[PDB]
């Protein structure tokens, strides 16, 4: 016979070795394929979906939950004034856990990519004013008031000319470790009022903006990790 | 914690990502356990059904998708219950859909030449077997909208992928406790139509019933929407 | 580097113009040419700010005076102009950093005098304490333009021998002939773009192996003036 | 002494002086000990962080370098205390950095699918396994002149390269006490920027600090500058 | 199946077996290498760096290292005096422990090849003067007085003219063994005083030297053991 | 000899497993067939009777 020698390791299971196995029913034909729309070959392309944010994710909510999907804006806010505020941190806690992209963020230990998060007004056709958005880098202190805001990174948006409004963040990344505690670098979304909520006579003084959230193509993830959100 | 410092300014693999990568690995997807004596082993055999849906992290990972086809890889990591191990022949016996379980330690079940067995020594390394796409339809689906003929609402019986029947060998009963881990691999995995994933507790292997006193929210909450 | 018999030169860059003799005589560290961050994904949404304004020029320090019992002394990179011109503020308000330096250490000494002083850069220069446990103080760690002083040269303050460190970018100054050494650096680390404020890429050593010394009546103390001048910065803030 | 005879009057091979060939070899890294009954045992397990600054020898030989690049391979020598082997089956589980570490003998951790598993009996020959390159980064180092957000001075996290965590299989504590080995050889050696050769006894593993008041001297002396 | 047969050596861990081993994580891809300056392939690379030498070992240092890394020259020494004397032997105990060279040799049994000390005048620009080196072949009776030395291998140095020169070890080699002894055939360096210390009014009358050592490129080593530098 | 590594599944005996085993009388030339009419080879020629 040819003269061989076991090596270190022989006998050994390992639930990630890709061996082949011995087929248990040799003579079985599996029922081929056909054709069915929408496979899947990758998780991105799920993470390229816009899903809806819970940035008003209040502890009065939680027995009313359908009214995190979104915020409001009204005529009793003065100009100026701070909306809402939440950062762009997918993985972890916050809005971000109602996102198809943040669930699946915890399916993982590291990620990296740009995002873009769109806001849609939803109050009567009637209704005109301009909100402010501002995208403040990471490692950067939040804007105190609506003009320093202005200085960074910003989107004036005219909801009377625009339903909706898209914001890019550029880049952020992630390299969770334990101790639990995560490398995320990442910024602050604050939305501010730039004019005040202008409406004439017959329609509502309270409407809402709703918040949609996605990763761009550069977006990228690695190293697998069963998540914490089952029990 | 949010440490924001050491920034991966580079883009990772895609290939992490990929349905693949994301259903790999062995899992323990059962326990057996075959005791001299106790509640249910005056038997000395068990027959475990082949069931994914068994422990939940595996189970959401797959109502991420409607549709899933693949094969399976199987291996049988016995010993006794304190890890060790006695030179003791075991038999491992796959019976298809369709076919007749045992019902008794000796049942003419377990020489039926259609049901592949597979006998080893617990001194041997561990046995590994494939089990193919079993469906009598183009894919195993974890939902069906209809009834298969309600108590049966749900229920799609062309999911069913067998069962494995373990036994020790020989017509006296074994002396010694036998706890088997069963651990599963899925290769070749193709899924089709992405839903929403599941954000409210477990109820029932069968169904998508949820406790609807207590629903919990998708995400944690916070005194105000200003505050972060 | 630089030493007698060597045509004297005024070089500028900016609003800044030293006098600094023309001896070829430099120092590449590690055999290689500052350059431009290659690409890569972060920048490549987020192009990074190269501020060629007053950010490019050179950063003269205050000098430091050598006495016949000096130990040395160290600063460290970026740390030196992070408190400093508008390299600070560009320093701080931009998340990640990148940069490179032309690093010209100088003295002023007559031909009465005598010593010799070794000039090295050392990256990741980590430092210790003389123990329990106990990580050095902040202090110490990012001494900023000022610098700092070595206690236990020998050891260079984090029990590697002073003997050795010629294993990295050097140059001597002997003031028998040269008074005047430079070195070229490039940047060092394990990603294309760490923060300014954090970490420090490395650190420039000027100790005084061959001590001062020179008749009573002489000026006693020899000042050694450290020029810095960025060479390829780049920041992005990632906005 | 200084015998003047026997003089090698050719060049010997540049290969043995090659970073690769430098830092090769599978060295002793780590010496776990499970005993029945004792100290820390009560428990029937063990998570051991993968270090390599545990051995000063192999340390040292590190700090030659500021950057290091490479594989690692791992193998495990286990039998009781005495040296003798029985048929104990055991499980060594390798807990990537990030993912959650064992806290019981029985904790969810073990059945982790993410958390690759080497089941092996300590009568077969010694498990062997290879590690990637883990960090983030582009190169481990083993010198970080910043902070990662002092205490937590030269502390970077980016090199951890994972948890190593040790058991008996079996839902009873094992009968024998159990002696593991561990021994590492790094694969495909990549290093960066020399510097001076450590020449203090080393105080702690996460740091530089030196005894101070002890400050030995590189060389050995002598009576005159002048006698040999 | 394939009729194989296990041959002697079936089932052994040797350490210095080179085998392949099971990836841990298959479906893991390392993060990729960028360009790191200074990337060192063969430690002779580090061997062929100038490191400094500590020819004033005394036992009167011990408290003053500093004072190791370079030996003096006077007014007081008179023409013709011995300076200073040490050999050429990296691996031994001695000046050699200082330099990166013979902390590398520590880590090898055997080596060979040619050596390069390099010699640096630090005082004053206004003095002047003549040493002698020389270099004592292996098997060689030590210098006696200045005279004899000149007439074996030497260099007259006038460090008014050149502040630095340097000095070849033609070969030396070494075959390290136990009984612990050395196969080292090692010259002796020997430094004298051709001239006296010459110096004008107002310049220090005492000056120092420091001393600087490599391998040359014909050195090479052999045959790893872990050092004993350490404990 | 030639590094192996034994892989789970060793020493198995699968009823279905389709390997090659020792011609217990390799000397032995079974007798040659012949022509017999009515060969059957697949049943299902028997049910489209």
């Amino acid at each position: 016979g040819i003269p061989t020698e076991l090596k270190p390791g022989t006998n050994q299971f390992l639930t990630t070795d890709d061996g082949v196995s011995a087929p248990i029913l040799p003579g079985f034909h599996p029922t081929p394929p056909i054709h069915i729309p929408g496979e899947v070959h990758n998780l991105l392309e799920i993470c390229r979906v816009e899903t809806i944010l819970e940035v008003n994710n209040l502890k009065t909510n939680e027995t009313t939950p359908m009214q995190r999907l979104c915020f409001p804006v009204s005529v009793q806010s003065k100009t100026g004034e701070l909306c809402a505020a939440f950062r762009a941190d997918p993985g972890r806690d916050g809005p971000w856990q109602s996102t198809i992209l943040g669930q699946l963020c915890r399916y993982y230990t590291q990620w990296s990519g740009s995002l873009e998060v769109t806001f849609m007004f939803a109050g009567s056709f009637m209704a005109t004013g301009k909100m402010l958005i501002a995208y403040t880098p990471p490692g950067g202190n939040v804007p105190a008031d609506r003009i320093t805001a202005m200085l960074g990174t910003h989107v004036i948006w005219d909801f009377g000319l625009q339903s909706s409004v898209t914001l890019v963040v550029p880049w952020i990344s992630n390299t969770h470790y334990r101790a639990y505690f995560d490398y995320y670098t990442t910024g602050i979304i604050t939305i501010w009022y730039q004019t005040n909520y202008v409406v004439p006579i017959g329609a509502p003084t309270t409407a809402y903006i709703v918040a949609l959230a996605a990763a761009q193509d550069n977006f990228t993830m690695k190293l697998c990790k069963d998540t914490e959100d089952i029990e | 914690n949010l440490i924001e410092t050491r920034c991966v300014l580079n883009h990772h693999s895609t290939q992490e990502t990929a349905i693949g990568n994301f259903f790999s690995r062995a899992g323990l997807v059962s326990i057996i356990t075959m005791p001299t004596t106790g509640t249910q082993n005056t038997d000395g055999y068990v027959n475990w059904d082949i069931d994914l849906m068994g422990y939940a992290q595996l189970r959401r990972k797959c109502e991420l998708f409607t549709y899933m086809r693949f094969d399976a890889e199987f291996t049988f990591v016995v010993a006794k219950p304190n890890g060790e191990l006695v030179p003791q022949l075991l038999q491992y016996m796959y019976v298809p859909p369709g076919a007749p379980k045992p019902t008794s330690r000796d049942s003419f079940a377990w020489q039926t030449a259609t049901n592949p067995s597979v006998f080893v020594k617990m001194t041997d390394p561990p046995a590994q077997v494939s089990v193919p796409f079993m469906s009598p339809a183009s894919a195993y689906q974890w939902f069906y909208d209809g009834y298969p003929t309600d108590l049966d609402y749900g229920q799609c019986p062309n999911n069913m992928m067998g069962t494995f029947s373990i036994r020790t060998v020989g017509i006296e009963k074994s002396p010694h406790s036998i706890t088997l881990r069963v651990y599963m691999r899925i290769k070749h995995v193709r899924a089709w139509i992405p839903r929403p994933l599941r954000n409210q507790p477990y109820l029932f292997k069968t169904n998508p019933n949820y406790k609807g006193n207590d629903i919990k929210c998708t995400s944690t909450s916070r005194d105000k929407i200003t505050t972060l | 580097a630089c030493g007698y018999s060597d045509r004297v030169a005024q070089l500028t860059i900016g609003n800044s113009t030293i006098t600094t003799q023309e001896a070829a005589n430099i120092v590449i560290a590690y055999g290689e040419w500052p350059e431009y961050c290659p690409d890569t994904d972060a920048t490549a949404v987020d192009k990074p700010t190269r501020p060629d304004v007053s950010v490019n020029r050179f950063f003269t320090l205050d000098t430091k005076s050598w006495a016949k019992d000096s130990k040395g002394w160290y600063w460290k990179f970026p740390d030196v102009l992070t408190e400093v011109g508008v390299f600070g503020q560009n320093a701080q308000f931009h998340y990640l950093y990148r940069s490179g330096f032309c690093v010209h250490v100088q003295c002023n000494a007559s031909k009465f005098h005598q010593g010799a002083l070794l000039v090295a850069v050392l990256p990741e220069y980590v430092l210790g304490t003389i123990a329990e446990n106990s990580h050095p103080p902040y202090a110490t760690t990012q001494p900023g333009q000022v610098g700092a002083v070595l206690t236990h040269p020998y050891v260079l303050d984090a029990g590697i021998p002073l003997s050795q460190l010629t294993v990295c970018p050097h140059q001597w100054i002997n003031l028998r002939t040269n008074n005047c050494a430079t070195i070229i650096v490039p940047y060092m680390n394990t990603v294309p773009f760490d923060s300014a404020l954090n970490h420090c890429n490395f650190g420039l050593l000027v100790i005084p192996v061959v001590p001062l010394d020179f008749n009573t009546g002489a000026t006693s103390e020899i000042p050694i003036t450290v020029t810095i001048a960025p060479m390829c910065a780049e920041f992005a803030g990632l906005r």
